[PDB]
RNA sequence: CCGUCGAAGGUGGGACAAAUGAUUGGGGUGAAGUCGUAACAAGGUAGCCGUAUCGGAAGGUGCGGCUGGAU
RNA sequence: GGGCGUAAAGCGCGCGUAGGCGGUUUUUUAAGUCUGAUGUGAAAGCCCACGGCUCAACCGUGGAGGGUCAUUGGAAACUGGAAAACUUGAGUGCAGAAGAGGAAAGUGGAAUUCCAUGUGUAGCGGUGAAAUGCGCAGAGAUAUGGAGGAACACCAGUGGCGAAGGCGACUUUCUGGUCUGUAACUGACGCUGAUGUGCGAAAGCGUGGGGAUCAAACAGGAUUAGAUACCCUGGUAGUCCACGCCGUAAACGAUGAGUGCUAAGUGUUAGGGGGUGCCCCUUAGUGCUGCAGCUAACGCAUUAAGCACUCCGCCUGGGGAGU
RNA sequence: UGCAUUAGCUAGUUGGUAAGGUAACGGCUUACCAAGGCAACGAUGCAUAGCCGACCUGAGAGGGUGAUCGGCCACACUGGA
């Protein structure tokens, strides 16, 4: 999808001083952008069915990260919804 | 992932106005859904070591185009065969 | 790890068949006295003390005879996760009337079956590693 | 006196049941009286799956499949 | 007291979350294993005894007596669900080579038919024994030539195969995409898988077009104590292209399913190092090579059904019944 | 009790408070109140049976679980006020 330095501005401004990836709020944000980044490739490539399930698996792994966000995060749960473009 | 080095040559007799619209279409199929290129150039008056189709000149505009969707070096190859706009191109798969 | 003593039961048994003096059972937080509960008699011989770091690996130090004679004729699993075999004041078993030590833990930590009926409790013996 | 509700009934169409004739089938039967190797070895055509077909009982000239072929 | 193979057992369904269930280090505030209010603790209840009827029904013991009615409030480094963190082995496939994911093809020249005019008149379609075909008022044979088809012999390879699925008279398209030695990039590990799109040789489906050396049937030719068969033949259909669509298989050789390890490899099409291909190259897309242990046996083992990782799962009256 | 040879059901379904009067609050009606919501807990259909204290039972692991004889729950040609 987006290049390492072409989508590192989101992490840096949303992560703590560490300059690295793997954070639950960083992974969810970097995965949501990937879906929107591969959204243009989901149009033309609609005849194929070996990548449509791939996004579902990506959302499935994101569920676990979102499950920890519903644990004890109230202000950190709406921070990745009012800033980006999603539901809830 | 799959980088491509396209070195296409334009016709020796083409107006700059049409040349701008000619490179616009080539760059449009190269910088489609993300450019991710290195640096663009614009070679002018020069002589080629090898001769192809016994021409007189030929404008140059070879630019590195790294891709991951593998759709930048697609139409380009077909453009330098069907239509009479490109003569000598390139198809390097080296990173 | 899905089963606590998963490799533990597939180690000593396999080491008692191929005659393995030193064993390498993945030590855990309760995989210490559960694999050395027969240190009183001689079934699993004995060991100095589980020495490693944050659940690394624990040995069993098995011993055999002159022509490699195994005292244990294959060890099977009985008290595992899920079900609970709590022996209360119902009925305590008996065979040779005292010999080795088993799995009877209450509030005294790791005790033998000699006073098992005296305490009238039957739990699972466990211990931490280092 | 206007009214309020009630059983009960005429029954409305349907389902439901049971015989009845005519039927269309089962599930064997009257024991090779009706015809025949309908298949298995190297089974006058060497072996065998779904099918257009498909018989008083018995299959194959098509349709794609088969070594499960011997000296 | 059931298999994940002959038994009682291969979902062809390759692409997907039924919350049934599939390592994530450390780490948590106490889901938890064994202690705690006990008075009550009774009973056509097995009452520890308790009453005799000879063969029958002769009934008091609530504390004993269980058939009570102390089992933590509790000791967290831990079924499926993990924040700080890096890794290659897999992601596109990081560098590879044959794939051109794919040639339908005009000038084309080689044909069963008429005829210009020829292997041009016995030449061919032509039989387990069994060939039918080419005027009777006027009649084929193809070295050719004035013709080809569904146009095309060789580059179509134990190819890359990504799902049952490998391309042309050279020839062009990169179309997700799958792989062995290698990790550039964040980091985090399941069920041939609930979306089995109902994909799915085959006759039938959107056969546009289709029927020609031909070829079921049909003229037939043939036996011996037995064969309209089949064989071949003039001879309709029968086989053919984009255009909702089209579905059983020897999809599984009757043979689908996450294991490894106590012999070596790991080929294929042809591409690769340690550095010269002499020592190395674990192995996968693919062909799999037997030994510990099972299975009643048969048989699974560098890709067991021993034993540590998923839902599944099949035999139930033989039957009847696939009706 | 299950249906494969049926796979769904409640709408004042789900909760709101006020006209009364009985062993009682009162979605009883009271003013008004939702969309596919309820429901898998097959609610909603059936099956229909008087319920229990009991006697055989695998050796125990499994499994049965009512003739007795008493409690209760019924019924009194058929309904109805």
């Amino acid at each position: 999808a987006i290049s390492q330095e072409r989508k590192n501005e989101i992490i840096k401004e949303y992560r703590v001083h560490e300059t690295d990836t793997g954070s639950p709020e960083v992974q969810i944000a970097v995965l949501t952008a990937e879906i929107n980044a591969v959204n243009e490739h989901l149009r033309t490539h609609k005849k194929d069915h070996h990548s449509r399930r791939g996004l579902l698996k990506m959302v499935g792994r994101r569920r676990h990260l979102l499950n920890y966000l519903r644990s004890k995060d109230i202000q950190r749960y709406r921070e990745l919804i009012k800033s980006l473009g999603i539901r809830r | 992932m799959r980088t491509y080095e396209v070195m296409y040559i334009v016709r020796p007799n083409i107006e700059e106005d049409a040349k701008k619209a000619l490179v616009e279409r080539f760059n449009g199929i190269l910088a489609t859904e993300g450019a991710e290129v290195l640096e663009a150039k614009d070679w002018g008056k020069r002589r080629l070591a090898y001769e192809i189709n016994d021409f007189k000149d030929g404008f140059y505009n070879i630019v590195r185009v790294k891709s991951d969707n593998n759709k930048a070096t697609d139409e380009f190859q077909r453009l330098a065969k069907i239509s009479d706009d490109i003569i000598r191109y390139m198809v390097i798969r080296e990173d | 790890m899905t089963d606590p003593i998963a490799d533990m039961l597939t180690r000593v048994r396999n080491a008692n068949m191929v005659r393995h003096e030193k064993l390498e059972l993945p030590a855990s937080n309760i995989k210490k006295e559960i694999a050395e509960i027969l240190k009183s008699e001689g079934f699993i011989k004995n060991v100095e003390y589980v020495e490693d770091d944050k659940q690394g690996v624990l040995r069993l130090f098995l011993k055999y005879g002159q022509n490699d004679e195994r005292v244990i004729t294959g060890l099977k699993r009985i008290s595992k996760p899920g079900l609970r075999v709590y022996a209360k004041a119902s009925e305590m078993p008996k065979v040779l009337n005292g010999l080795g030590i088993a799995l009877v833990s209450t509030s005294e930590g790791v005790i033998t079956d000699k006073e098992a009926r005296k305490r009238n409790v039957g739990g699972e013996i466990i211990a931490y590693v280092w």
